[PDB]
Order: C-alpha cells, then sequence, then structure tokens
RNA sequence: AGCUCAACGAGAACAGAAAUCUCGUGUGGAACAGAAGGGUAAAAGCUCGUUUGAUUCUGAUUUCCAGUACGAAUACGAACC
RNA sequence: ACAAAGGGUGUUGGUCGAUUAAGACAGC
RNA sequence: UCAGGAUAGCUGGAGCUCGCGUGCGAGUUCUAUCGGGUAAAGCCAAUGAUUAGAGGCAUCGGGGGCGCAACGCCCUCGACCUAUUCUCAAACUUUAAAUAGGUAGGACGGUGCGGCUGCUUUGUUGAGCCGCACCACGGAAUCAAGAGCUCCAAGUGGGCC
RNA sequence: GGAUGCGAUCAUACCAGCACUAACGCACCGGAUCCCAUCAGAACUCCGAAGUUAAGCGUGCUUGGGCGAGAGUAGUACUAGGAUGGGUGACCCCCUGGGAAGUCCUCGUGUUGCAUCCC
RNA sequence: GCGGGGAUAGCUCAGUUGGGAGAGCGUCAGACUGAAGAUCUGAAGGUCGCGUGUUCGAUCCACGCUCACCGCACCA
C-alpha cells in the first residue's frame, strides 16, 4: 500500500537459483525446530504461503513457536533511533538453521575441560581465544634469489591480447 | 546376441482409420457409421484446433473421425486395404520410425454396399509397426526409450511389408 | 536540423538503446561497416592498422560514415579498389534525445534525436589490412579520416596477421605445422579435442599448443 | 511555488543522537501469540505441578 | 538441412529432475504429502506401509523417513510364503493379504504388541479396524500405494485387509476393497471374503476346466504340478493364515556370504590405457 | 485421478503454408482472466469425477506505519464440512 | 572566477629509421 | 492539506532506579556463520539487437547458358544447415566484486537425577515447565567523562552548499 | 562384486552413438472369467509362467556435447579511503586497502542409508 | 518546429477480413449511319513515393526517410 505493493522489487530476491526450480527436496520437509534455535530466513519463491516480506529475507532471528507447518521467528528491525524486535510466523520452506553459533557449545566444552585440568594442577589459566598477533623471530634459508626490475612500456600491450 | 531372437519379430502393433471432413454434421455422422461397420468399434471424433476460414471449420466443431483396430480384425482391414491398392506403395509411404500407410477414395472397394444416401468417403490407413518390448515406453512406472537397434526401421519396415505381402515398392 | 556535435560529446546517460521502450527512432547513418576486398583471403593482407580512440565520449553515426567514406575513397585513390579490406569496428547504438523548444521544463524527456557509439578508452575505432607494400598508404588514410572524429585518436600498427588473433610469427608457425584453417578473414586454430574420426589425415595432434 | 519533495538528511544523525537503543530482553518473554493448545497444556502442568 | 534440437545451449540451459523421477519410481508430491510431520511434534516419525508389487512378488515393509535414508522396521515378502505353505499365486489377492498379515505380525512382534493387539484370527470380508486398548493405542501406519491405479478391487488394498487383520491401524475407507459395488454404494462382505480365500481364482479354474482343458493346463501348469484344486484353495489359505499368526518371525538365512566376490562387470580404465589406446588411434588415423 | 504443452522432423486421398490422423524429439521456447515481474511439468497447465474452505467464532501477526485506522495477506485455536 | 580542434624550420630533451674516411649533404 | 495545524523525530527541565570497573553498554574492529544482483563481465550461454565472410544442401526462390519440355545438366544471387566473426542492453543475463546489511562469541551456562500435563507418541515416546546436586578464572580486541526508566513541555516541520 | 524395494544428495548422476553381463532378481512376456478400463486388454486392472535375454535396468568406451574441479585470464576490469595530485576538459597517475568474469589449457564422469536376495 | 490525412495508368480517383490491379477522362482502332453527331465495343496506358521488416503470399500490415495539403499557441 501507499505506492508499493507487498512484493514490490522483488525481482531478484524472491527468484530461484540458476537450474534450481521445481521440486523442493525432501530434507526442507525432515528439519526439526524448537524454541530458541537460530535461523536464516530465506524465500522460496515457488511457496507463495507463508511468505515473509522482503524486508526478513536474509536476516537471522530466533525461534518462538512451532506450529503444524510455521515457526515464529523474532527478527530485529531497526525503526528510527531504536530496534523492534518483530515476531513473524514463516512456513519452514523459507527458513533454514543458521550455523552461527556452531562452535559456541565445542568452545565452551573446550573450556570448561582446560580450567578442570589448570584447577587439579593447581594453576589459574584464561580461556579466552586472543586475535591473531605479531610473530616471533625466524630464520629463512638462503636460496636463489630472482631479480625484479620495471617493464619497458610498449603501446602495443595495452589492449588485452594487443592490438 | 543375434537377430534370430524371437523376441525381435515385426508385428503389426496398431491400424488407425481417419476420415478428416471439413464440415459437421450429417456428413460426419455417416463417415462415423461407416468406420463403426467396417471396424466393429465405435469411432472417435476429433475437433478443429484452430479457426481457418478458408477450410470452413471453427474451433471445437469436430471436423473429423477416427478408429485404432488391433489384432486379427486389423490385420484383415490392413490385408483389404493393400488389395484395394494391389499390394503397391511408394517408397516415401513409409517412415522413419518404422510406420508407414496409405489412403483409399471409396470405401465401397473395402466390401461395403453402395448407399446414395450415404454418399462416397476417402479414408486414411495408416499402420504401426512395433517390436515385442515397446511396452517400457507405453507404461506408467520406469518409462524409458526403446532400444535404438530394436526400433523396427523404414528398411525394417519395408523388408517386412514385401516379405509378407509379397508387395512392391516404387520410387518414383 | 542538427545540433552540434559539442552537445552529445560526452557520456553522461546510461545507455539508451532501441528497443520496445524507446520507438520512433532514426536508423543511423552509416549501414556499410566493410568495405574494399572484404572477400580476400585470410593469407593474402598480413599487415593490419588500427585508428584506435584515446577519449571516453560519443562517436556520433554521421562521424562514423563521413570517416569509412573518406578512408575507402583515399585508400581506392592510392593504393587500387582491390588492394585492401576496411573494417568500421564501432556500432551506434545509443539513442541521443532532444527537448524540442509544453511550456518551459515541465515534462521534458526529450524524443529521439539521433543515434551514437559510445566509446571507450583505447576502443579500435578502424581497421585496415592489406599487403606489406601499402602500410603508408593505409596510415595516411587513417590521419584523414583522424579529422572526421572528436576528440583524440592514434594510428596503431597491429603485430597480428590481418584481423586475425595470431601474431604474425605465430600464425606463421601454425601454418607450417598445419594447424591453421581458412575461414573466410578469420582463421581456425587446430586442438586436440573432439571426435578423432572428425579430423582429416595429418590434422589429428596428440597435444595443443 | 513548488517545495522539495523529499529526502533523509539529517535522519541518521537525529536517530544516532539518543539512539540505536536495544530494548533490554528479560530472561521470561510474554507468551501471547503462541500456540493456544500448547499454551493450555503448560498452564493445565503448572498447576498440577 | 534440419536445424539441431539438442544443442549446447539447450545442455547449457538443461536441469535434470530427481534421480528416482528421472528412472520414474517415485512421486515426490505423495512422497512429501505423506512423509511431511508436524513441526510441533518434533522428532516423531510418520511410519507408511509400503507395498509393491512385482511381476513375480509382493514387497511389503514399514518406513519411516530420515535425511540419510528411508528406515525399515518391518518388511514381508511373498517370496517367503512357501515356508508357511503357499506355493502358488504368490501374486494375486489372496496372496497380498497374506503377506500384509504376515508384516502386520512380525512388526506388532517387534514392537511386543502382538498378545495386546491380535485382530480376527478369522479372515472375514467385512471393514475391520482394531479396537484401542486401555494399555497403548494400535500402531499406526499410512498406507503408499506409489505408482500404481488405486482402482476398486485392488491388490493392494488385499494386502491393507490383511494388514487390518492383522491388527494396524490404518486409516483407511472400504470403497475400494474388493466387492465394493459401484453402483450401491455397499461393501460385498460375502465377494470380498471369497476375493481374500482367492475364490475368485478358484472359479476361473473351474470355468477352464470345463470349457478348455488345455487351455485350463497352459494357465494352470504350477497348480496342478502342487496339485492344488479349485475346492482345496480356501483350506490352503486358512492353513497359510494359521501358520503366520502361529510364527510371524522373520527367518535368518543360514548361508554365508562368499570370502571374496567376483567381479563380472567391466572396470573403469586407468588414465595411463585410455592414453595408450588414444596413441594407437591417433597413430593409425594420421598414418594414411 | 489421469495426461503433457509450444515447436520441429518423418509419413497418410481429397489436403496445399495452414483441416484430421501416426511415430520420434521436445526444460516449458505453451498455458495459467487482465499490466508487468516472479512461480509451476506424473503441475499451479489440459480432460474427467465429486463438491461449495467464496462456511461460523472471535483473538494474534505482517505489509502501510505514528509502529493509528482501512485494504490485503499470513500462522494458530475453537466448530461444521 | 574559462579556452578548444589544428599548426610553428622558436627552442629543449627522447624514440624508431637511412648515408658516411672502399670519403655523408650544398657549390664549384 | 501546499505561507497553516496536529502527529512522530530532534531539545530543555524535573527527576527516579542502580553502579565505581566485577560494567545488561558501543555510528569500531576480530573470529565464525548467512543474504544480495550493483560495478565489472558475457553473448564463442537464455531473451533482444547487430557486421562480415567460409564450407555444404533442396521434386518445393529470382536469373544466365546448354534445351520444345524433362523429378535434364553447369554457374550467379537469395534463402536454409554447419563451424566462425565485428559490435551492444536502465526496464537482458550464466557468472559476479569492492563498499555496505543480518546473526553469535556464557553467570538469563552446562551436566546428572526426580517431578507436572487435560499437549504429543504404538510406546512416562517426545515438547515445554518445575525441584535437588555439582561444576562454571568471567570465556575475542579496544573503549566504556557509567547504565536503565519515567513525566511535563518549547522551538522546528520554506532550507541551502 | 552386484541386483531388487524404499530413499538422501539432485548431471562427476544428463544427452548421443557403440560393446558386454555368471546366479537370484528386475523385466520383457501369455490370456481377459472375475474386479477394473478404454474408440482401442495400446494404457490401466485382474489371472498366470509357455518363451526370451532382443529390449528395459546395470556396467564399460568415445582425442563426443554437457556438467564439476583446477590453472590462467590477472593483480587485469572494477572498487572503499587520500591528496592545495596531473590535465582546458574528457579522463588519468600515485598513496593506504579489497579484488572479479568469457576465450584458451588440464583433470574427473558419481558418492551413499536401511531391508531382502545371489555370488 | 509539432499533430493529422495523402502519395496508384498521360490526368482525376476506388480498393483491400492482406491471394483482383480496377473505374471516369485522354489516344488509337472497330461497330452503327445515305454521311455525320451521339452511342457501343476492343486495345494501350501501373518501380501502387523510396529503403527495410512480418507473412506461404504485401498496394494493403509495421518501422525509417522523401514530396506536397490542413490545424497549431492565454493574462501581462
Ligand atoms: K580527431
Ligand atoms: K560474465
Ligand atoms: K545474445
Ligand atoms: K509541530
Ligand atoms: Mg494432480
Ligand atoms: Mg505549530
Ligand atoms: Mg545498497
Ligand atoms: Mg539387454
Ligand atoms: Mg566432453
Amino acid at each position: 500500500p501507499a505506492g508499493h505493493g507487498l512484493r514490490s522489487r522483488t525481482r531478484d530476491s524472491f527468484s530461484r537459483a540458476f537450474r534450481k526450480k521445481g521440486t523442493i527436496p525432501l530434507s526442507t520437509y525432515l528439519r526439526i525446530f524448537k524454541i530458541g534455535d537460530y535461523v536464516d530466513i530465506k524465500v522460496n519463491g515457488a511457496i507463495h504461503k507463508g511468505m515473509p516480506h522482503k524486508f526478513y529475507h536474509g536476516r537471522t532471528g530466533r525461534v518462538w513457536n512451532v506450529t503444524k507447518r510455521a515457526v515464529g521467528v523474532e527478527v530485529n528491525k531497526q525503526v528510527r533511533n531504536k530496534i523492534l524486535r518483530k515476531r513473524i510466523h514463516v512456513r519452514i520452506e523459507h527458513v533454514q538453521l543458521s550455523r552461527c553459533t556452531e562452535e559456541v557449545k565445542e568452545r565452551m566444552k573446550k573450556n570448561d575441560q582446560l580450567k578442570a585440568e589448570a584447577k587439579a594442577r593447581g594453576e589459574v589459566i584464561s580461556t579466552k581465544r586472543q586475535p591473531v598477533g605479531p610473530k616471533p623471530g625466524f630464520m629463512v634459508e638462503g636460496a636463489t634469489l630472482e631479480t625484479v626490475t620495471p617493464i619497458p612500456y610498449d603501446v602495443v600491450n595495452d589492449l588485452k591480447g594487443g592490438y | 546376441k543375434k537377430l534370430s531372437n524371437p523376441m525381435r519379430e515385426i508385428k503389426v502393433q496398431k491400424l488407425v482409420l481417419n476420415i478428416s471432413v471439413g464440415e459437421s454434421g450429417d456428413r460426419l455422422t455417416r463417415a462415423a457409421k461407416v468406420l463403426e461397420q467396417l471396424s466393429g468399434q465405435s469411432p472417435v471424433f476429433s475437433k478443429a484446433r484452430y479457426t481457418v476460414r478458408s477450410f470452413g471449420i471453427r474451433r471445437n466443431e469436430k471436423i473429423a473421425c477416427y478408429v485404432t483396430v488391433r489384432g486379427e480384425k486389423a490385420m484383415q482391414l490392413l490385408e483389404s486395404g493393400l488389395k484395394v491398392k494391389e499390394y503397391e506403395l511408394l517408397r516415401r509411404n513409409f517412415s522413419e520410425t518404422g510406420c508407414f500407410g496409405f489412403g483409399i477414395q471409396e470405401h465401397i472397394d473395402l466390401g461395403i454396399k453402395y448407399d446414395p444416401s450415404t454418399g462416397i468417403y476417402g479414408m486414411d490407413f495408416y499402420v504401426v509397426l512395433e517390436r515385442p518390448g515397446y511396452r517400457v515406453a507405453r507404461r506408467r512406472r520406469c518409462k524409458a526409450r526403446v532400444g535404438i537397434q530394436h526400433r523396427v526401421t523404414k528398411d525394417d519396415a519395408m523388408k517386412w511389408f514385401q516379405v509378407k505381402y509379397e508387395g512392391v515398392i516404387l520410387n518414383k | 536540423g542538427r545540433r552540434p556535435a559539442r552537445c552529445y560529446r560526452q557520456i553522461k546517460n546510461k545507455p539508451y538503446p532501441k528497443s520496445r521502450f524507446c520507438r520512433g527512432v532514426p536508423d543511423p547513418k552509416i549501414r556499410i561497416y566493410d568495405v574494399g576486398m572484404k572477400k580476400k583471403g585470410v593469407d593474402e593482407f598480413p599487415f593490419c592498422v588500427h585508428l584506435v580512440s584515446w577519449e571516453k565520449e560519443n562517436v556520433s553515426s554521421e562521424a562514423l560514415e563521413a570517416a569509412r567514406i573518406a578512408c575507402n575513397k583515399y585508400m581506392t585513390k592510392s593504393a587500387g579498389k582491390d588492394a585492401f579490406h576496411l573494417r568500421v569496428r564501432v556500432h551506434p547504438f545509443h539513442v541521443l534525445r532532444i527537448n524540442k523548444m509544453q511550456t518551459g521544463m515541465r515534462g521534458a524527456f526529450g524524443k529521439p534525436q539521433g543515434v551514437c557509439a559510445r566509446v571507450a578508452i583505447g576502443q579500435v575505432l578502424l581497421s585496415v589490412r592489406c599487403k606489406d607494400g601499402n602500410a603508408n598508404h593505409a596510415q595516411e588514410a587513417l590521419r584523414r579520416a583522424k579529422f572526421k572524429f572528436p576528440g583524440r585518436q592514434k594510428i596503431i600498427v597491429s603485430r597480428k596477421w590481418g584481423f586475425t588473433k595470431f601474431s604474425r610469427t605465430d600464425y606463421l608457425k601454425y601454418k607450417s605445422e598445419n594447424r591453421i584453417i581458412p575461414d573466410g578473414v578469420n582463421a581456425k586454430l587446430l586442438g586436440c579435442h573432439g571426435r578423432l574420426a572428425a579430423r582429416q589425415p595429418g590434422r589429428a595432434f596428440l597435444e595443443a599448443v | 511555488a513548488k517545495s522539495k519533495n523529499h529526502t533523509a538528511h539529517n535522519q541518521s544523525y537525529k536517530a544516532h543522537r539518543n539512539g540505536i537503543k536495544k530494548p533490554r530482553k528479560h530472561r521470561h518473554s510474554s507468551t501471547k501469540g503462541m500456540d493456544p493448545k500448547f499454551l493450555r497444556n503448560q498452564r493445565y502442568a503448572r498447576k498440577h505441578n | 538441412f534440419i536445424k539441431v534440437q539438442k544443442t549446447r545451449a539447450y545442455f547449457k540451459r538443461f536441469q535434470v529432475k530427481f534421480k528416482r523421477r528421472r528412472e520414474g519410481k517415485t512421486d515426490y508430491r505423495a512422497r512429501n504429502r505423506l512423509i511431511n510431520q508436524d513441526k510441533n511434534k518434533y522428532n516423531t516419525p510418520k511410519y507408511r506401509f509400503v507395498v509393491r508389487f512385482t511381476n513375480k512378488d509382493i514387497i511389503a515393509q514399514i518406513v519411516s523417513a530420515s535425511i540419510a535414508g528411508d528406515m525399515i522396521l518391518a518388511s514381508a515378502y511373498a517370496r517367503e510364503l512357501p515356508q508357511y505353505g503357499l506355493k502358488v499365486g504368490l501374486t494375486n489377492y489372496a496372496a497380498a493379504y497374506c503377506t500384509g498379515l504376515l508384516l502386520a505380525r512380525r512388526v506388532l512382534k517387534k514392537l511386543e504388541m502382538d498378545e495386546e493387539y491380535q485382530g480376527n484370527p478369522e479372515a472375514s470380508g467385512e471393514d475391520y479396524s482394531v479396537e484401542p486398548a486401555e494399555s497403548r493405542r494400535p500402531f499406526r501406519a499410512l498406507l503408499d500405494v506409489g505408482l500404481i491405479r488405486t482402482t476398486t478391487g485392488n491388490r493392494v488394498f488385499g494386502a491393507l485387509k490383511g494388514a487390518l487383520d492383522g491388527g494396524l491401524d490404518i486409516p483407511h475407507s472400504e470403497k475400494r476393497f474388493a466387492g465394493f459395488s459401484k453402483d450401491s454404494k455397499q461393501l460385498d462382505a460375502d465377494v470380498h471374503r471369497k476375493y481374500i480365500y482367492g475364490g475368485h481364482v478358484a472359479t476361473y479354474m473351474k470355468t477352464l476346466t470345463e470349457d478348455e482343458p488345455e487351455k485350463y493346463q497352459s494357465h494352470f501348469s504350477e497348480y496342478i504340478k502342487q496339485g492344488l484344486e479349485a475346492d482345496d484353495l480356501e483350506e490352503m489359505y486358512k492353513k497359510v493364515h494359521a501358520a503366520i499368526r502361529a510364527d510371524p518371525s522373520p527367518k535368518k538365512s543360514e548361508k554365508q556370504p562368499p570370502k571374496q566376490h567376483k567381479r563380472y562387470n567391466l572396470k573403469k580404465l586407468t588414465y595411463e590405457e585410455r592414453k595408450a589406446k588414444l596413441i594407437e588411434r591417433l597413430n593409425a588415423l594420421n598414418s594414411a
């Protein structure tokens, strides 16, 4: 409304991938969704029911409800000077389980194991990971050196493959 | 692996008799009656697909009739048609897909007594020749293409016609 | 009748080709793009010269036609009508509009006025292939055509054989090895792929160059 | 007399004067809009706890 | 000439269908509608009763879907019915009923619900549905006919009746069982029982032996070889049902797998061998 | 539920560029009311069978947006089909 | 708070060519 | 309604709830994960536009010659097929950036037992929730002149570079 | 080492042309009383086991097309940030960073879950 | 400079659901008459403005150009 339809400017967003149209694989319907799971919203152009508005396409949210055919997704949306946690319902065909927290549980388990070992041996350690820092000095074996010099200019080589 | 296999025998799968008449009505009903009394089965009408002013036909107007016959009845009808044709067929009458056909001007030549009210009707004969195992392309489940070597060719159909019917094929 | 070319010299709008949205476009002034012995074989004209743009600008179809006419006339006068092949390497596809002065700038979207070509820096404008004995004539013909175009152009002597994509030495070596098939003005290089039975004796090769 | 039609100029600065504020997420979120049958069963389970 | 249809652009733009659709074995619309489970039921699996009819065998199984592939809870074949005493007509209505009953008994034994749910030992032709028990609900499975045409009196519906009598809760109606009348929206229990016990085959045998004895021999050579007459079919099927009920547990083959498997198909040529053959062919072509 | 469209190739008396019929190829180049863009092939297209979920009750959400209303749409719940 | 295309045997550097102590160009 | 008004945003005043680096934070990066069809590129990929030649083909094109004609013969230009080729697209596109967009990186965590249901399952099978026990060096960098909440109200709603 | 039933991925799996397959199977295949179905027992449905591996399914080959990966195209095109940078302008160099796509060339032509069966 | 209709025999015009080139003057010849006038008959007369495209087929349908005709647009 108000000058723009619901699916305005969705020619590319809602179209299906090249040579990837037709029937939907059964893996889409064989997925399990639970409250608190992070999901990515990817509109399937062939499923016209439970279609989220184009804004939510390409955004990640958390599951807050589970119905027979759809899931409730809570997505952050910026409106002027604040963030609104908008709750929508989206059919499972338009959603995919997110990998934004795949390593979190693994990292927590390893941190707990390391802390337990440190306590066992009577030491205090920090399990925080660190950004890549400067490398130490090292020795490089001398080898044959190839000399690089600027190339003399030739106008005939200005075109790809030559004029 | 040899061509002498009994499974490679060529048989007449079906014979289709077609009568295409521009007008629809009494003439079409008479043509359908001729087809029914010639084949033993109720024929099926065919409607026009487009509108052609020159031909005088209209969309969905039932401008033809035809019947499909299989087995001994089809073989007898084919024999009668070839007798009318003098067992003479043109080399072009055979298609590249192992099928052939011809046409007759007067149906009375097939053994039907002339009726002035009915009039005179010509017909189109088409014979489809297939080997056993063509069901793989007609069955619903596991539909597949018939092997190209096993498919009936123009030469195979011509040879079958010559051998079975002792016919003569003319180039012209 | 026609505005000066300075009004449309610079490329400012997006491409505006003739299509179902842009109707009523006049035809280009240039309709012939190949003159001379266009049917001459690839092996007869090894020498190639290019008139190449050095500016990003619009070149009108009228300018292209005038340059082609001048170059062809001089080449025919100097080297003869069967001593060269001239190819215009630019097609005017951009439609130039005009707002014919209802009142003022209201509804100013102009109607199609003409056609022109969008030329980039280093883009070839004209090509001439001939024998080694007409190189100077070809260069002077291109220099004469220079004055028909706006902006800056440069004459560059190509290292390729005629209008083919191979250098002269590479083309000679390929022909010596029998790897070249003449195809009109083009030349086809023989690889080591495709159906083997499709190769004539001696034309099949185990490895590519 | 014609005037300007629209512009987003200065709007991001205005928003950032006091924003962008993230509402505080509480441990327990509202159950409004969830499956009524599931909510009914949860209420009965809580009552019979 | 005629323009080539299967062009490079055609192949470039071509999108292949699913492998099962290309082979013409799976209808994916029906498959998705059968397997799709309510999301608020989470990992609850939907079991489907898959019945397939080959040219000489009947395959019946209970299957649940998974990402890695379908999982078979239980399976029964008509080729195992000779153990129970059915040696002929393994692809008929009675054989389908026997296979369904065998699969139902096997799956109930697997789930340890055979005692709670027994069904009706007698076949009967009336529509039947196992009555739910206080302890637990009956095992539920959804019929999966496949690509066959669901016509009245189909062998798949015979197998469905067999499973229902075995004691499985399979959602169904009575409009497709053998004996159902199109003119009258009623099920003929007598005709359905006749088909279950194979009395249509017996009637055909009697008609053939009275009309054309040579055709009777040609058509029922196996029946005569096993010495089964038209009148004995009902008793034979009753005995087969009794044996299936008595011992539905599947039998484990005593055969031992071979230590080494002999290869009967050609192996893919190596790069070196392919290059050598290509060199030979190229030299032969050039030398001419 | 069944079927597959446009188009092309090869064949059949009138019949030919164009009537109907046979086989083969055929990724949609057809059709889906309308503008255009998406989407669809044992279908969302064509044919047939049975039908009235174009039904009742209020709430929730999305789009517009002030996070008001209307229009439109979506996912559940409670009934009858 | 402008300058273009074309030009200069004004002068200053570079690039590719041609002739030359079996003697380079102009005048005798 | 278009020189106006209300409305939200921007602003002042009043405060209140807490806190002192253990920080419910950030117009910034890092790590890991997602979406995109612009720039470019492509037509030797679909749709559309467009130049040139090369090799073949017809009982079914316009001509010339040999001929009463010929489904007779030889050539020219046209259509057609094959492999190439010049040059193109805001309302074309297989491919496809840079910048920018979304999510996550614990004390609102994890593990092990027991319990509740009228929901769910063939099945105390699951789904949520609730009790007890144990562990949890604060779980990327930098910064954090601190964080959250509420009330009343002004001016503004011609902009321009 | 395979086949069959049900699948996952949905071309490295597709298309075309050739060659091959022990056993069980899968098939082709024989009929139309019954259920069922059409103009047509072609298809669908039902009842069978005479014959055949001819076809289908499966496997292999093609200096095949397509498809997938790599190299290269190329630090090229493009692009974020800087300049009291060059230039009449058009445009462009440089500085701190990111970084594509045809052609051409090389390689490869499926991998797998559950259940039954043969070897 | 725009918006319309038009371009066809020596001259004036019709024509198109696309498959015919046609009328009235002009010229020539014949018929008729005792001779004429008038009349009738037959003949000739067409790049259907030019160049492209759609079509199996174009005067016709679409595009771009050329030549003539008609109508254009207030307060100061
Ligand atoms: K110039
Ligand atoms: K590209
Ligand atoms: K193209
Ligand atoms: K205000
Ligand atoms: Mg359907
Ligand atoms: Mg005010
Ligand atoms: Mg953007
Ligand atoms: Mg075979
Ligand atoms: Mg290949």
